[PDB]
């Protein structure tokens, strides 16, 4: 599919609504495992069990390892933009 | 499942 940008807005006091698995460890992209029901992925839209995440507010997430995408994309606050790709 | 996951 096409590279999407994708928007996200999430609160302090509440999670992406999103599992992740994957990394550059297994030779895989950072792969959307899951999103859960009412959490803001799910609320606005957009995402999708199988999408790879490429990049996060800019911050590019190809060839990273699972911890540090972790890392990464738990530090994003507010006004979200995901960079994805169903492929 | 096929590798670890995380939730965020």
């Amino acid at each position: 599919g096409p590279i999407r940008k994708v928007l996200l807005l999430k609160e302090d006091h509440e999670g992406l609504g999103i599992s992740i698995t994957g990394g550059k460890e297994h030779g895989v992209p950072i792969l959307i495992s899951e999103i859960h029901p009412g959490q803001p992925a799910d609320r606005c839209g957009g995402l999708h069990v199988g999408d790879a995440i490429l990049a996060v507010n800019g911050v590019n997430l190809r060839d990273t390892k699972h911890k540090e995408a972790v890392t990464i994309l738990s530090q994003q606050r507010g006004e979200i933009e995901f960079e994805v790709v169903y492929v | 499942s096929r590798w670890p996951t995380t939730r965020l």
